[PDB]
C-alpha cells in the first residue's frame, strides 16, 4: 500500500549564556541596544575558528556575528561588574563587516566571569587555528 | 515582497519607538516627536522566504501630522498604537481607525496596547474591546520589555502572505571574517574604547 | 527643482507637483525625504488651498488630487465661512462636479475609490457647514440623482455614510453642542426620503457593490434612527434572509443585524417579539444552510484562514452573543424554539474552541452573562446542560495562569458557575483530563499546567467532603504522574504543578494539620533544589499558603509540643541556606504575616526577636566593626550584607506594620548614623570620581543602603498605630539624617525616596509637627524645583514624588505655606502652574489637585489680609495658567480638573466671595464689581489669545461660563464648545446658549 505523499549546523556549541548587547554611537556618546537574547560560542567543526553568534529574543536577528579575535580585550564598564566592553574590528549581523564598540551585560557577575574565561579559552583555541 | 505598513496614534504612545527597537534593537528612552512621517524598511525572515514592510511611522501630534490621511494611501496594512497608561491615547483609537480605514478599505489591521511594562496600567484589559466589531488584532505589548513585541508583525505577515503556518526563521548567520588589527588605527581605538568603558551602561538594575 | 511648488509669487507647475508626490509615494530614502518636506510646506501653505482648483482639474496624478482635498479639507473645516457666498457656492459646485464626473467614467470610478472617498469626505465637511439651512435642495437632488446611474447611486450611498458618521458617530468631541443637535435634527427630518432610497434599492437589488453601500450606510443608521423603519417594514425579512445567502452582502449584513439586536424597542408587544424571533431564526437557518451546519469544524475552519473566514466568524460570535444576552428569554418558554436556542449555543460552543484569544475573550463574556443566569434564575439550567458540559470541556483546556489576571478571573468566574451547576460533570471532566495526563496521552508541560490552573480555580465551590475526596484524588494523581516522570525538568512541571493546587485548596489545608506541615516541609526541601524555577516556587507557594493558613502556624496544633512558627524560626539558617536574597526576603515577610497572628504582645514580640537574630547579629557585629572602622564600609561584600539586612527588615516590615515596631527600635539610631556614613561616602566618591561615581557599582550598593533605610521607615510609619513614639521617636532622628544630607547633595546624588518618605510622615503625622514639615519644605523645595524647572523630562522621580509631597503638605500643614517668605510663596505659585503644564499625568494632576485644594485652603481663612492679598496677587494667575492649559490642546487629559478648578475660580467671584477689589485704582470706576472686572480681564485675555474670535462670541461664551459656574457637567460642555469655536472661523454666538 503507497503511503501519503541558519548556517550553524557545521558548529559545535562550545558556551551558551543570555546577554543583552550594547554598541557605542560615538556621535551621540552613548550605549546603544543591539539585542537580547543567547549569546553562543560556535567552533566551526572545519576551520576549528570560534565566533561569537548572538540573536534576538523572538525575532531570532542577529546582533552580534564576530570572531572571538585573540587580539580583543574584555574591559570592565564603569557602571556594571557583570559587563565587558572591547572593540570589534569586523561584526557582521547588519551584512558588511563594520568595527564596533560593544558592551555586553550579563545576568550576574558569575555570568560575566565565566563569559571572560570561555572568551579566553576561544582566543587561544582561534590562536592555535 | 514588500508590504506598506502604516503606524498610526496618539503622539507618545511607542509608535516610533517601537519601530527603532524592530529596525536596530535599539530603545530611544527619549520622546522625539515624530515629524509628519519617517519610512524605514523592516525585513523578517519566514519559513516562506523574506518579507518587507515599508514602514509608515506617522506623527500623532496633531501640530505635526503632515499630510495625515495622506500617508495611508494604498498601505497594505496598518498598525494602530495607544499607551496602556494613557486613556486619552485609548479613547482616541477609534478616531485613527476611522481615519485609515476611509483611505484603507480592506486592509488586516493590528490594534496594539503599548506599556504594558509599567505597573500602573491605566486602561484595563476589560476595557479594550473595541478591536472586535471592527475585525482587528489585538495584542498587549511593550516596546520596552519586548512583551509579544514580534506579534502584530507575524500576524500581519500571515494576512498578507496568506499563510496562517508562516513562521519568522533564524536569518542565516555568514561565517564572519578574520580581522587584521590596523596599526595605523591603534592610537584611534584605545580613545573611543576609554570614552565606552567611562560611560555607563543603561538600565544597570534590569534583569539584562 | 522640487522646491519649485513652493514659490507661490509664480504660478503652480503641475507636472512638478506630481513629480515631488510620486517621489514622495514611489521613491525611496533621501528622495523621499526631500519630497516629503516639501509637500508638508505646500500643503500647510495657507494660500494653498486657491491652487485645489488647477490641481483637480490639471493634474494626472490620484496621489496629487487626494492631498489637493487634504488642502481644500483644511480651509472648509477651519476658515469656510471667511469666503463669500459666491466662493463657497463655487467650491461646493466644484466638488459636486467632480465627484459626478467620476462616478460616470466607469474605468475611474472603479480604480479611483481612494479619490471618490476622499472626495466624498470633502463633501461631507461642505454639508457639515453649509447643509441645510445653505443647502436646502442636497438630499432631494442626491434622492434624485441616485436613479440617473449605479455608479451615482452607489455613491450617493458612500456620501450618505460619511454624513451619518460625521452627524451620530463623531459629532461630539469635532462640534459645538448646539451645531452637532442642528444636524442630527437636520438628518433625522429628512431620514424618511433617505430611508425609502436605501430601502427601494435593497429591494431592486442587482449589482452587489451597490447592495453593499446601501448595507454599509444602513450599519451607520442603525445607531440612531427609531426602530420603525426596521420593525414596520419588510427590512428585517430582507437582512435576514436574501443578504445572509449572498456572501458579498453576507458580512455588513450581520453587522447590521447585530445593532438591530441593539435598536431600543418595545417591551410589550407581541408581535414585535414574534418579529425579534423570526430574524434571529432566519438568519440562523441561513448561516446552517448557505455556510456551515452547527457540527462544523469552526476552530479548523479559523485556522485555515480562507477569503474572509475569521471575519465572518468573529462578526458571528459578536451577532450571537449580542441578539442571545438580550433575547434569550425570548427562545426559552416557547418549545418551538427551542432547537433554535440550543443551536444558537452550539454555534457559540464551537465558536468558542477557535484557538483565537480575542475571539474566545467575545464568547467567554457571554458564557459569563449566561451561567451567572443559571446561577440564580428559577427554572433554567435543565435547558443548557448539554450547552454548560460542553462549556467546562472548553473553560478547562483554556485555562490561563493567575498571572493573566482579567482573563484567569473570569474564566475561573465561568468556572466556578458551571461547578455550581454540576460538580460531578466538573469533577469527572477534571479526573479524566488527569487521567489523560498520567497514560501520556496528552502529557505536555502546557497540558499539566493548564488543567493544574483550572482544578485551582474551582477551590471554595465542592462541600467540603466532596472537595475532601476531589483534592486527595487529585494529589494522589499528580503524585503518581511525578513518580512516573522522568528527569528533574519533568518532575519539577508536576511538583510545581502539585504545589499550585495544594496553595489553592487552604480549607483543605486548615482541616488537616499533618497534610499542611508535610507540604511546608516538602516546601523546605524544594529551597534546597537548584533546579530553576523550584525554589521561587517553593517561596510563592510557602507565603501563599501562610497568607491563608497562618493561624495553623500561631497556635499549637494538638500533639505538637510549640507553635509551628517556633519550628520555623528555630531551623530557619538551614531552611535559607541555599536561597537568593530575594527568596530569604520572601521567606522572612511570610514569617512576619504569622507573627503578626499572635496577639499576645510578649509572644508577639519574641517570636519577632527570635526571627531577626540572623539579620540582627549580623546587623550588630558590622555596626560594630563598622563603627570601628568607617573603612571596612567600602567592601562590596559589607554593602551588600547591609543592603541585605536592611531589606529583610523591609520585608518583615511589610507583614507586621504597627507589630515592627520594637525591632525597627533596635535598629534605629544605628540604622540612621549609617544613613549618615554612607551618604558621606557617596559625596565623597562624587567628589573624587565625578557624576560618573553614581553609576559605579560600589555607590549604587551605598544608595541601595539609603533607599532600603527609607523604605523600611517609610513602611512602617505608613502602618503606625502609635503616632506619640512615631513623633517623639522617630521623626526629629530621621529629619535630621536625611534633609540636609539631601540639600547638601548635587542634584544627581539626592534621592526621590527622601520625598517619598516624607510624603508618608507628612500624611500620617503632618498635623503633630507643625516645625518638622516647615524643616521638611526649607530643606527639599526650593532645591526641588531648581532641579525640576527647565524641562519637563530631567529628573522625573522627583518631579512626581516633589507634587505628591506638595499637595500632602498643602492638604495637611498649610500653614508652613502660610510661613513661607513672600519671594517663597510666588515659587510655591510657580511650581503649582508648572505643574499644570506637564504631559506627565502623575504631575498634571497633583499639580491641579493643590491648586483646588490650595483655593480651598485661602478660602477658609475668610476676610482676613493674607486671603486678600493672595487673591490680588494670584486670583488672574490662577485663572489664565488654566485657560491656557485648557485652550493650548497639549493638555487634554487635565482636561476635568482644569473646568473644576476654572469653576471654583470663577464661582469665588460671582458669589461674591472674595472682599477686595482684584483690579488696581485707576484702572475701572472704583464701585465696580470683581464680576464686572473678570468678564472684562477675561473678554480681553481670550480677544488677545484668540483673535479670530469675535467679540459676541467670546462675550457669548463667557455670558454662558459665569451661569454654568455651579454646574459641572454643563460648564465643561461650554469649554468644550469653546475648544471646537477657537479652531475655526465664524463659531455662532448663539451656541453657547445650548440646553
Ligand atoms: C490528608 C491526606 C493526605 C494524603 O497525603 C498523602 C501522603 N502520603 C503524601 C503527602 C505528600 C506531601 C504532603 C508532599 C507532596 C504533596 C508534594 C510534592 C510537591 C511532591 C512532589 C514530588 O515527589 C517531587 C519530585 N520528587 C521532586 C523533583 O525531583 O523535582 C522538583 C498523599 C495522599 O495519599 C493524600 C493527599
Ligand atoms: N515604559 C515604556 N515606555 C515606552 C514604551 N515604548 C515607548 N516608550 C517610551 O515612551 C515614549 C514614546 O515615544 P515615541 O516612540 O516617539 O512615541 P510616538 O507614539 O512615536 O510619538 P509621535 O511621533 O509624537 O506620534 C518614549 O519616551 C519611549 O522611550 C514601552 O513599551 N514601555
Ligand atoms: N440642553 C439639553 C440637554 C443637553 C445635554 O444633556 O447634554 C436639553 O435640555
Ligand atoms: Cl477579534
Ligand atoms: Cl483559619
Ligand atoms: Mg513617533
Amino acid at each position: 500500500f503507497e503511503p501519503v505523499v541558519t548556517m550553524e549546523e557545521d558548529e559545535e556549541v562550545l558556551y551558551k549564556v543570555r546577554a543583552k548587547l550594547f554598541r557605542f554611537d560615538a556621535d551621540a556618546k552613548e550605549w546603544k541596544e543591539r539585542g537580547t537574547g543567547d549569546c553562543k560560542f560556535l567552533k566551526n567543526k572545519k576551520t576549528n575558528k570560534v565566533r561569537i553568534l548572538m540573536r534576538r529574543d523572538k525575532t531570532l536577528k542577529i546582533c552580534a556575528n564576530h570572531i572571538i579575535a585573540p587580539e580583543y580585550t574584555l574591559k570592565p564598564n564603569v557602571g556594571s561588574d557583570r559587563s565587558w566592553v572591547y572593540a570589534c574590528t569586523a561584526d557582521i549581523a547588519e551584512g558588511e563587516a563594520e568595527a564596533f564598540t560593544f558592551a555586553i551585560r550579563f545576568g550576574s557577575k558569575e555570568n560575566a566571569d565565566k563569559f571572560k574565561e570561555e572568551f579566553e579559552k576561544a582566543q587561544e583555541i582561534n590562536k592555535k587555528a | 515582497v514588500q508590504f506598506k505598513l502604516v503606524l498610526v496614534g496618539d503622539g507618545g504612545t511607542g509608535k516610533t519607538t517601537f519601530v527603532k527597537r524592530h529596525l536596530t534593537g535599539e530603545f530611544e528612552k527619549k520622546y522625539v516627536a515624530t515629524l509628519g512621517v519617517e519610512v524605514h524598511p523592516l525585513v523578517f525572515h519566514t519559513n516562506r522566504g523574506p518579507i518587507k514592510f515599508n514602514v509608515w511611522d506617522t506623527a500623532g501630534l496633531e501640530k505635526f501630522g503632515g499630510l495625515r490621511d495622506g500617508y495611508y494611501i494604498q498601505a497594505q496594512c496598518a498598525i494602530i498604537m495607544f499607551d496602556v497608561t494613557s486613556r486619552v491615547t485609548y479613547k482616541n483609537v477609534p478616531n485613527w481607525h476611522r481615519d485609515l480605514v476611509r483611505v484603507c478599505e480592506n486592509i488586516p489591521i493590528v490594534l496594539c496596547g503599548n506599556k504594558v511594562d509599567i505597573k500602573d496600567r491605566k486602561v484595563k484589559a476589560k476595557s479594550i474591546v473595541f478591536h472586535r466589531k471592527k475585525n482587528l488584532q489585538y495584542y498587549d505589548i511593550s516596546a520596552k520589555s519586548n512583551y509579544n513585541f514580534e506579534k502584530p508583525f507575524l500576524w500581519l505577515a500571515r494576512k498578507l502572505i496568506g499563510d496562517p503556518n508562516l513562521e519568522f526563521v533564524a536569518m542565516p548567520a555568514a561565517a564572519p571574517p578574520e580581522v587584521v588589527m590596523d596599526p595605523a588605527l591603534a592610537a584611534q581605538y584605545e580613545h573611543d574604547l576609554e570614552v565606552a568603558q567611562t560611560t555607563a551602561l543603561p538600565d544597570e538594575d534590569d534583569d539584562l | 527643482s522640487m522646491e519649485g511648488i513652493l514659490d507661490f509669487s509664480n504660478d503652480l507647475d503641475i507636472a512638478l507637483l506630481d513629480q515631488v508626490v510620486s517621489t514622495f509615494y514611489q521613491g525611496e530614502g533621501v528622495q523621499q525625504k526631500q519630497a516629503q518636506e516639501i509637500l508638508t510646506k505646500f500643503q500647510d501653505n495657507p494660500d494653498a488651498w486657491e491652487k485645489v482648483d488647477q490641481i483637480l482639474q490639471f493634474s494626472t496624478n490620484p496621489q496629487s488630487k487626494f492631498i489637493a482635498l487634504s488642502i481644500l479639507d483644511k480651509l472648509i473645516t477651519r476658515k469656510w465661512k471667511l469666503l463669500p457666498n459666491d466662493h463657497r457656492i463655487g467650491i461646493r459646485n466644484f466638488v459636486v462636479g467632480m465627484i459626478i464626473s467620476m462616478c460616470q467614467d466607469d474605468e475611474v470610478f472603479k480604480t479611483q475609490k481612494n479619490l471618490i472617498n476622499k472626495s466624498d469626505l470633502t463633501l461631507v465637511q461642505i454639508l457639515k457647514q453649509e447643509w441645510p439651512q445653505n443647502w436646502p435642495e442636497f438630499i432631494p437632488e442626491l434622492i434624485g440623482s441616485s436613479s440617473s446611474s449605479v455608479n451615482v447611486c452607489e455613491n450617493n450611498m458612500i456620501v450618505l455614510k460619511l454624513l451619518s458618521e460625521e452627524v451620530f458617530d463623531f459629532s461630539a468631541e469635532q462640534m459645538t453642542q448646539a451645531k452637532a443637535l442642528h444636524l442630527k435634527n437636520s438628518m433625522s427630518k429628512e431620514f424618511e426620503q433617505i430611508f425609502k432610497l436605501c430601502f427601494q434599492v435593497l429591494e431592486q437589488g442587482s449589482s452587489s457593490s451597490l447592495i453593499v453601500a446601501t448595507l454599509e450606510s444602513l450599519l451607520r443608521y442603525l445607531h440612531w434612527i427609531p426602530y420603525r423603519y426596521i420593525y414596520e417594514t419588510n427590512i428585517l425579512e430582507l437582512l435576514s434572509t436574501k443578504f445572509m445567502t449572498s456572501p458579498d452582502t453576507r458580512a455588513i449584513t450581520l453587522k447590521c443585524l447585530t445593532e438591530v439586536s441593539n435598536l431600543k424597542i418595545p417591551q410589550d408587544n407581541d408581535l414585535i417579539k414574534r418579529q425579534t424571533v423570526l430574524f434571529f431564526q432566519n438568519t440562523l437557518q441561513q448561516i446552517a444552510t448557505s455556510v456551515m451546519p452547527v457540527t462544523a469544524d469552526l476552530k479548523a475552519t479559523y485556522a485555515n484562514a480562507n477569503g474572509n473566514d475569521q471575519s465572518f466568524l468573529q462578526d458571528l460570535a459578536m451577532f450571537l452573543t449580542t441578539y442571545l444576552a438580550r433575547n434569550r428569554a425570548l427562545l426559552e418558554s416557547d418549545e418551538s424554539l427551542r432547537e433554535l436556542l440550543l443551536n444558537a449555543h452550539q454555534y457559540l460552543i464551537q465558536l468558542s474552541k477557535i484557538e483565537e484569544r480575542e475571539l474566545f475573550k467575545t464568547t467567554l463574556d457571554y458564557w459569563h452573562n449566561l451561567v451567572a443566569d443559571l446561577f440564580y434564575e428559577p427554572l433554567k439550567k435543565h435547558i443548557y446542560e448539554e450547552i454548560c458540559s460542553q462549556l467546562r470541556l472548553v473553560i478547562i483546556e483554556n485555562m490561563v495562569r493567575p498571572e493573566e489576571i482579567q482573563l484567569y478571573k473570569s474564566e475561573r468566574e465561568v468556572l466556578v458557575y458551571l461547578t455550581h451547576l454540576n460538580v460531578i460533570d466538573t469533577e469527572e471532566i477534571m479526573i479524566s483530563k488527569l487521567a489523560r495526563q498520567i497514560d501520556g496521552s496528552e502529557w505536555s508541560w502546557h497540558n499539566i499546567n493548564t488543567l493544574s490552573w483550572a482544578i485551582g480555580s474551582i477551590s471554595g465551590t465542592m462541600s467540603e467532603d466532596t472537595e475532601k475526596r476531589f483534592v486527595v484524588t487529585v494529589i494522589k494523581d499528580l503524585l503518581g504522574l511525578c513518580e512516573q516522570k522522568r528527569g528533574k525538568d519533568n518532575k519539577a512541571v508536576v511538583a510545581r504543578d502539585i504545589m499550585y493546587v495544594v496553595g489553592e485548596y487552604p480549607r483543605f489545608l486548615k482541616a488537616h494539620w499533618n497534610f499542611l506541615r508535610t507540604v511546608i516541609l516538602k516546601l523546605f526541601e524544594f529551597m534546597h533544589e537548584t533546579h530553576e524555577g523550584v525554589q521561587d516556587m517553593a517561596c510563592d507557594t510557602f507565603i501563599k499558603i501562610v497568607q491563608k493558613c497562618k493561624y495553623h502556624f500561631v497556635i499549637q496544633q494538638p500533639r505538637e509540643s510549640e507553635p509551628f512558627i517556633q519550628t520555623i524560626i528555630r531551623d530557619i539558617q538551614k531552611t535559607t541556606a541555599d536561597l537568593q536574597p530575594q527568596q530569604v526576603h520572601t521567606f522572612y515577610k511570610a514569617c512576619g504575616i504569622i507573627i503578626s497572628e499572635e496577639r499576645s504582645v510578649a509572644e508577639r514580640n519574641r517570636l519577632l526577636s527570635d526571627l531577626m537574630q540572623l539579620p540582627n547579629m549580623a546587623w550588630d557585629t558590622i555596626v560594630e566593626q563598622s563603627t570601628a572602622n568607617p573603612t571596612l564600609l567600602l567592601d562590596s561584600e559589607t554593602v551588600k550584607i547591609i543592603a541585605n539586612i536592611i531589606k529583610t527588615n523591609v520585608a518583615v516590615c511589610t507583614s507586621m506594620g504597627a507589630d515592627f515596631y520594637p525591632q525597627l527600635g533596635h535598629i534605629y539610631y544605628n540604622m540612621l548614623q549609617l544613613y549618615r556614613a554612607v551618604s558621606s561616602m557617596i559625596s565623597t566618591q562624587v567628589a573624587a570620581e565625578g557624576l560618573i561615581a553614581t553609576k559605579t557599582p560600589k555607590v549604587r550598593g551605598l544608595r541601595t543602603i539609603k533607599k532600603e533605610i527609607l523604605k523600611l521607615v517609610e513602611t512602617y510609619i505608613s502602618k503606625a498605630r502609635n503616632l506619640d513614639d512615631v513623633v517623639k521617636v522617630l521623626v526629629e532622628p530621621l529629619l535630621n539624617a536625611v534633609l540636609e544630607d539631601y540639600m547638601n547633595n548635587v542634584p544627581d546624588a539626592r534621592d526621590a525616596e527622601v520625598l517619598n518618605c516624607m510624603t508618608t510622615v507628612v500624611e500620617k503625622v503632618g498635623h503633630m509637627i507643625p516645625q518638622g514639615v516647615i524643616l521638611i519644605l526649607q530643606s527639599v523645595f526650593e532645591c526641588t524645583l531648581d532641579m525640576i524647572n527647565k524641562d519637563f523630562t530631567e529628573y522625573p522621580e522627583h518631579r512626581v514624588e516633589f507634587y505628591k509631597l506638595l499637595k500632602v503638605i498643602n492638604e495637611k500643614s498649610f500653614a508652613a505655606f502660610l510661613e513661607l517668605p513672600p519671594a517663597a510663596f510666588k515659587l510655591f505659585v510657580d511650581a503649582i502652574c508648572w505643574a499644570f503644564k506637564h504631559n506627565n499625568r502623575d504631575v498634571e494632576v497633583n499639580g491641579l489637585q493643590i491648586a483646588l485644594d490650595l483655593v480651598k485652603n485661602i478660602e477658609r481663612m475668610g476676610n482676613v489680609p493674607f486671603a486678600n492679598e493672595f487673591h490680588k496677587n494670584y486670583f488672574f494667575i490662577f485663572v489664565s495658567e488654566t485657560f491656557f492649559v485648557l485652550t493650548d490642546s497639549d493638555h487634554k487629559s487635565g482636561f476635568s480638573k482644569q473646568a473644576l478648578l476654572l469653576m471654583k475660580l470663577i464661582s469665588l467671584v460671582y458669589d461674591n466671595k472674595i472682599s477686595v477689589p482684584l483690579y488696581q485704582e485707576a484702572e475701572v470706576p472704583q464701585g465696580t464689581s470683581n464680576q464686572v472686572y473678570l468678564s472684562q480681564y477675561l473678554a480681553n485675555m481670550l480677544s488677545n489669545a484668540f483673535p479670530h474670535l469675535t467679540s459676541e462670541q467670546i462675550a457669548s461664551f463667557l455670558s454662558a461660563l459665569t451661569k454654568q459656574c455651579k454646574d459641572l457637567v454643563v460648564f465643561k460642555g461650554t469649554l468644550r464648545d469653546f475648544l471646537v469655536q477657537i479652531k475655526e472661523v465664524g463659531g455662532d454666538p448663539t451656541d453657547y446658549l445650548f440646553a
